[PDB]
DNA sequence: AGGTAGTCACAGCTGATTGCGCTG
């Protein structure tokens, strides 16, 4: 009756995978795509029960992308497939917008593991994990979209999980930290196959048998809201406990307050 | 006339049949309405809140052995406070508890005015074993209070709760006049008596825009606990009220890097035992000094050392989500997809967003406007 | 009404009295005789009947005939009873008009939600040959003074007054409950006793910490002004009285509560107890069997030897009533 | 005596109810009231 | 808030004053020396006592330390605003069932009320 | 421990009596370009089997991931309970007692509103210096002879080096205020 | 071989007797 749930957010940022074929080096999004995909079949094969979700996160929008091998694999896989070429193909820069909207591809698995949940028969509980693959830089202007979600997935104990690529996100260690998940940072790019099933594939009952990675050096700077970008030290509103890096005779969000 | 002495209620009348079956539509229709028995908003009362430094002051006379509350008195009204300042800490973020003993005519100071809960905690739990004896001062409790906050900050509400047990107050001054005195300092007093009304609590509150209750059994008294834990209402805007405070990221020492730096914790180091000398913790973003629980003022500086999401978590307060426009299926002309969920609609109300006109279901309207409290489609 | 303060019932507005007194068979008193003249002699709107179970009885019934009142209201809380005589209360009174569903009245808040319990104790051998041995009505009191049973209600007794829980231990066979009460030394209510001390006992009862466990011996089976109370414990009920159980329940009413039924096995109390709660559990109430004591030999408790709990055997066959 | 409450402990303890239920668990909350939660 | 009567109030009967008006009611009205003598112990205590409630919002304890004042005929002699509050279950209890009926009373009378 | 602190600063000449009780009391269209080469390039894309993993990758992951690796690392501070002995932990917690008695009469001079506190901040920031060459460098010597693993005096070192730098902004500020 | 009126236990009520208290 253990029903597990696994959604996989992937960063699809069109300019941090042109920017690494550009490298040349031995890591490609093909080839994160692919081990998304075995790791999404390694976690179908652990059980009937388990269910499967991967939802690709880009610029323009969010996209739920869902001989020899299995049946119900081999529809997932060419699902995934056919979908990340439509969202790639038909993916048109129009606009200056570069961040990765990674605080709505969480929002849409929050909403989908609400839906999964009411779905599933009383007799069964539905543990729900969300896995997050971070590749270009994170984004400080979806800062409080990105707490309301850590928020909600520790109000539901929906733990949320990173593995980063390239470059550190201080939002992943926070949400991995708040909603008890793990963070990771991958050495090496071609072995990130191998990290995920190593790591992220047992779930937390099974993470409480195995000896995990210990939590790293998880960093809470604040965002300011007139600046928008990370500070040490700033002014707090006593009221409304707005941040500002300055100090200011009339609080800009009390002024709606009249 | 009586209202049950006229027509008595046919509550079965509402089903009907016009095609024999109907009767899925009528059940159908009663899930439906089963659903959205909340106006959308977890509190639904203040919205806001303001600096309190709040004084707890603590009857430990004879009177505290009684055993109305079982084991006695003053157990009881210990393991109510864990749980009170535990629960005020939970929803005040940048609040201070003090705690003030009264014992034998004198008020000792239990516990200096900070928002470490921690700190309380332990206060609380060592004076768990303290003597009962003497009677309770009014008067030295207060005037220590008013001591301590005369020099706080306008903007902060100051507010002074009383457990008062003892029937009975030595007083070795007039108290009227420390009660205009408080009244004039804008110093707000509860009281809460444990075993009846005394007129001066009652006037002491009544003056300072407090509340005197009487308890009837412990669930009353942690009742009138959780109402204190509110904040109170704050006004629009006073003046330049702002704070200097840090935000300490949690920087742990790894030996792998090179940076790997030992250090002892400030709050540990004045323990007997041996002090946490861990490779990280919480490092003053102005001085570097090294603490372990948060939110702790630094010691240093005096730098106030917060956490970022416990700030942020009462930001959907500010900006709640305006209700999605409510329309029935039939007269939808768009996509027949749920924007946040990707089930097919088919229920007969759909909700659409006023700012991105995306289309919610039921389930996902709930979610977003309880949980969420944000529009997935606005984000992007 | 009630031959006791006599406050000039003629010439009232609402009229209160017992019954048992509107249907004598022998001789009235002068003051009460007048007052019964003029209440015979004018018509009643609504006469409330209270208990309205005992309505069918040889002198109850009369007592609907010798007044006369336009509407007769019935208000109970145990409608069952035995003699199959509550059919005639259709026509005596009229139809059941309501019947509350107890169990959404719990799920509401506003009824005690009690765990019933139904825990039976094994009859020692020294007591179970002579509850085989004789059986012309001298082996209730075998049964019912059985030592296990008697650990049983001790360490009920002592673990509910740990945890500071208001006690009620009804048990009818006063002989057993002379011995039951004075051995734990708790105060018990015999039942002819007077009418002050038992209402000192009651008023003393709920507000004092020092005691808060009383027994009762077939004194709380009606509708009395009883505390609340959250733990009952009874033994050695009536035989197959569902309305003296569904009574006792209603005390604690008000897991809030929890009552506990306590019977010996392989005895006919088993019986007893297994055909009096098929009102309740028709109620909704489910009856959990309770075989193991937690604890049980984790304190010291009475009858720990053997030598007292044959010496009883002695003093429960000194009853020799013939 | 020292042997009286033994025998007196086993006689009571596990007379009919404890024979079979503990040869069954050697072979082998919200329901459970407060006394057996201790 | 509590009024506390230690003892019947008994006029003196010396002086030879309070007894002439006994013999002139035993031989002119056919009054009861003992029933006078109870009437006005009775309503001088429950004068006394009954000046701590004035006023709808105003309470009050009231106690009588003697055993005198259980029996009925002084009972009787107290004003009918007294009668019924005055419960049969506290007419000789002792001092400490008295405190805790004391606190009782006090308890559930500091909740707020209504108009 | 307050009597071993007087010593320590008023005996060694570190502060003065009277000091001591006075405070007690991105780029161009080539990203366009990159763009719409990695759309080409996965325009025709297929799955892979042999390219997902290969054995030394796997190999080299499980010795990251298997105890004393880079991210499993096993040393990280073995028996820092029991080594650098308490006797010298005792001395460091003394250290860092001074060290925070001083910092704190520095920030709680700061700001510097007043010409008072100017000269104020001169002999803390003296103090702080004669507290140093007294205490820590005998300390850190003693340290190099014991050759402890332990970075200890690295955190007393942050905290100076902090203090010094933001004096010597306040001063360089306070210079170009009067140009 | 089967069934209903006495009968016992335990409680209630009301109707009288009958036995102790009844002034500073
Ligand atoms: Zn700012
Ligand atoms: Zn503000
Ligand atoms: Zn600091
Ligand atoms: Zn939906
Ligand atoms: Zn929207």
């Amino acid at each position: 009756d253990e029903l597990n749930l696994l959604v996989i957010v992937v960063d699809a940022n069109p300019i941090w995978w042109g920017k690494q074929a550009l490298k040349e080096s031995q890591f490609t999004l093909s080839k994160c795509i692919d081990a998304v995909m075995v790791l999404g079949n390694s976690h179908l094969f652990m059980n009937r029960s388990n269910k499967l979700a991967v939802i690709a996160s880009h610029i323009q929008e969010s996209r739920f992308l869902y001989d020899g091998k299995y049946e119900l694999l081999t529809s997932a896989n060419e699902v995934i497939v056919e979908e990340i070429k439509d969202l790639m193909t038909k993916s048109d820069i129009k606009g200056q917008h570069t961040e990765t909207l990674l605080a709505g591809s969480l929002a849409k698995a929050l909403c989908y593991i609400h839906r999964m949940n009411k779905e599933v028969k009383d007799n069964q509980e539905m543990k729900s994990r969300i896995l997050v693959i971070k590749a270009a830089e994170d984004s400080a202007l979806q800062y409080m979209n990105f707490m309301n979600v850590i928020f909600a997935a520790q109000k539901q104990n929906i733990l949320i999980d990173a593995c980063v690529l390239d470059s550190d996100s201080g939002l992943l260690q926070q949400a991995c930290d708040i909603t008890g998940g793990l963070y990771l940072k991958v050495p090496q790019m071609p072995s990130l196959l191998q990290y995920l099933l190593w790591v992220f594939l047992p779930d937390q009952d099974q993470r409480s048998q195995l000896i995990l990675p210990p939590p790293v050096h998880v960093d809470y700077r604040a965002a300011c809201f007139c600046h928008r970008n990370l500070i040490e030290i700033g002014y707090v509103c006593s009221v409304c406990l707005s941040i500002f890096c300055n100090f200011s005779p009339i609080c800009t969000t009390c002024e709606t307050a009249f | 006339t009586k209202r049950w002495e006229g027509g008595y209620e046919r509550t079965w009348e509402i089903l009907k049949e016009d095609e024999s079956g109907s009767l899925k539509a009528t059940i159908e229709d009663i899930l439906f309405k089963a659903k959205r028995k909340r106006v959308f908003e977890h509190h639904g009362q203040v919205r806001l809140g303001m600096m309190r430094h709040l004084y707890v002051v603590v009857d430990g006379s004879r009177t505290m052995e009684d055993q109305d509350l079982k084991p006695n008195r003053l157990t009881c009204t210990l393991k109510l406070l864990e749980y009170f300042v535990e629960e005020y800490f939970d929803q005040n973020p940048i609040s201070q508890i003090g705690i003030i003993v009264t014992k034998s005519k004198r008020a000792e100071k239990l516990t200096e005015l900070s928002g470490n809960p921690r700190k309380h905690i332990t206060s609380l739990k060592k004076a768990v074993d303290m003597t009962c004896h003497g009677e309770p001062s009014l008067y030295n409790s207060l005037s220590i209070a008013m001591q301590t906050l005369k020099h706080m900050p306008g903007h902060t509400s100051r507010e002074v709760l009383i457990i008062f047990s003892s029937l009975t107050t030595c007083d070795p001054s007039n108290i009227y006049d420390l009660i205009k005195t408080l009244k004039a300092a804008k110093i707000r007093v509860s009281v809460i008596g444990l075993s009846a009304e005394v007129r001066v609590c009652t006037v002491l509150a009544r003056e300072t825009g407090g509340t005197y209750h009487v308890i009837l059994d412990e669930s009353h008294y942690k009742e009138l606990l959780t109402h204190h834990v509110s904040p109170p209402p704050a006004s629009s805007s006073s003046e330049c009220s702002l704070i200097r405070m840090g935000f300490p990221q949690h920087t742990i020492a790894s030996l792998s890097d090179q940076d790997a730096k030992p250090s002892f914790s400030m709050a540990h180091l004045d323990g007997n035992t041996e002090p946490g000398l861990t490779l990280g913790g919480y490092f003053c973003p102005q001085c570097r000094a090294k603490y372990c629980e948060l939110p702790v003022e630094c010691k240093i500086c005096g730098l106030t050392l917060v956490s970022a999401p416990h700030l942020a978590r009462s930001y959907h307060h500010l900006f709640p989500l305006d209700a999605f426009q409510e329309i029935p299926l039939e007269e939808y002309n768009g996509e027949r997809f749920c924007y946040g969920c990707q089930g097919e609609l088919k229920d007969q109300h759909v909700y659409v967003c006023a700012v991105c006109q995306n289309v919610f279901c039921v389930d996902c309207d709930v979610f977003v406007h309880d949980s969420l409290h944000c529009c997935p489609g606005c984000i992007h | 009404f009630t031959s006791d303060a006599k406050d000039k019932p003629i010439g009232c507005s609402v009229a209160i009295s017992t019954y048992s007194m509107l249907g004598h068979t022998t001789k009235r008193s002068w003051e009460a005789e007048r007052v019964m003249e003029w209440l015979k002699t004018q018509e009643w709107g609504l006469m409330i009947l209270d208990e309205v179970h005992t309505i069918p009885a040889k002198m109850f019934r009369r007592v609907l005939t010798i007044v006369q009142a336009h509407c007769k209201l019935g208000l109970t809380a145990t409608l069952v009873r035995e003699d199959d005589k509550i059919v005639d209360l259709n026509f005596l009174i009229g139809p059941k008009l309501y019947e509350a569903n107890w169990m959404e009245l719990q799920n509401n808040g506003y009824i005690a939600k009690v765990q019933c319990a139904e825990v039976w104790c094994p009859m020692s051998p020294e007591f179970y040959r002579e509850y085989v041995a004789i059986k012309t009505k001298k082996r209730i009191l075998l049964y019912t003074m059985n030592p296990n049973k008697f650990r049983a209600c001790q360490f009920l007794i002592k673990f509910h007054e740990r945890r500071n829980d208001k006690i009620i231990v009804f048990a009818d066979n006063v002989f057993a409950l002379k011995e039951y009460a004075i051995r734990l030394n708790k105060p018990y209510i015999y039942g002819p006793t007077s009418q002050g001390e038992r209402m000192q006992i009651l008023q003393n009862f709920k507000h004092n910490p020092k005691i808060n466990t009383i027994f009762i011996s077939k004194v709380g089976d009606t509708s009395f002004d009883l505390p609340e109370a959250n733990v009952l414990i009874q033994i050695s009920s009536h035989g197959g009285s569902r309305r003296q159980e569904a009574q006792r329940l209603g005390r604690v009413l008000r897991y809030n509560a929890f009552f506990y039924s306590l019977v010996s096995q392989d005895t006919q109390e088993m019986a007893y107890s297994t055909k009096r709660q098929r009102f309740l559990v028709d109620q909704g109430y489910s009856f959990k069997v309770i075989t193991k004591l937690a604890g049980m030999e984790e304190e010291d408790l009475a009858f720990s030897t053997k030598e007292e709990q044959q010496q009883l055997l002695q003093k429960v066959l000194a009853a020799t009533d013939l | 005596g020292t042997s009286s409450q033994a025998e007196a402990a086993r006689i009571l303890a596990a007379s009919w109810p404890q024979n079979r239920e503990d040869e069954e668990k050697q072979k082998l909350a919200s329901h459970l009231f407060p006394f057996e939660k201790l | 808030r509590a009024v506390i009567m230690f003892g019947v109030p008994y006029v003196y009967t010396q002086s030879r004053i309070l007894k002439a008006r006994l013999e002139y009611l035993r031989d002119q009205f056919q009054i009861r020396e003992n029933d006078f003598l109870t009437f006005d112990a009775m309503r001088h205590a429950a004068q006394c006592v009954g000046r701590a409630i004035r006023g709808k919002t105003d309470y009050g304890l009231m106690v009588f330390a003697d055993k005198r004042f259980a029996r009925g005929d002084k009972r009787g002699k107290l004003p009918r605003w007294i009668q019924e509050h005055l419960t049969d279950a506290n007419l000789n209890l002792t001092v400490d069932e008295g405190v805790q009926v004391a606190k009782y009373f006090l308890r559930q009378m500091a909740q707020p009320f209504h108009r | 421990v307050l009597f071993q602190l007087y010593k320590d600063l008023v005996v060694s000449q570190v502060i003065s009596a009277e000091e001591f009780w006075a405070n007690r009391l991105a780029t161009s269209q080539d990203i366009i370009n990159s763009f719409q080469s990695i759309r080409q390039e996965m325009e025709a894309y297929t799955p892979k089997l042999t390219q997902v993993l290969s054995s030394s990758a796997a190999s080299s992951t499980i010795t990251a991931l298997s105890p004393g690796g880079a991210l499993m690392q096993g040393g990280t501070q073995q028996a820092i309970n029991q080594m650098v002995p308490n006797d010298i932990q005792s001395e460091l917690k003394h250290l860092y007692v001074a060290v925070g008695e001083l910092l704190r009469h520095f920030w709680s001079c700061f700001p510097v509103n007043t010409p008072f506190l100017e000269e104020k901040v001169v002999k803390m920031k003296s103090n702080l210096e004669r507290f140093q060459v007294t205490k820590l460098c005998p300390f850190q010597e003693k340290i190099r002879r014991q050759y402890l693993s332990t970075n200890l005096v690295s955190h007393i070192e942050e905290m100076l080096q902090t203090a010094y730098n933001k004096l010597h902004t306040w001063q360089s500020r306070r210079l170009m205020k009067k140009t």
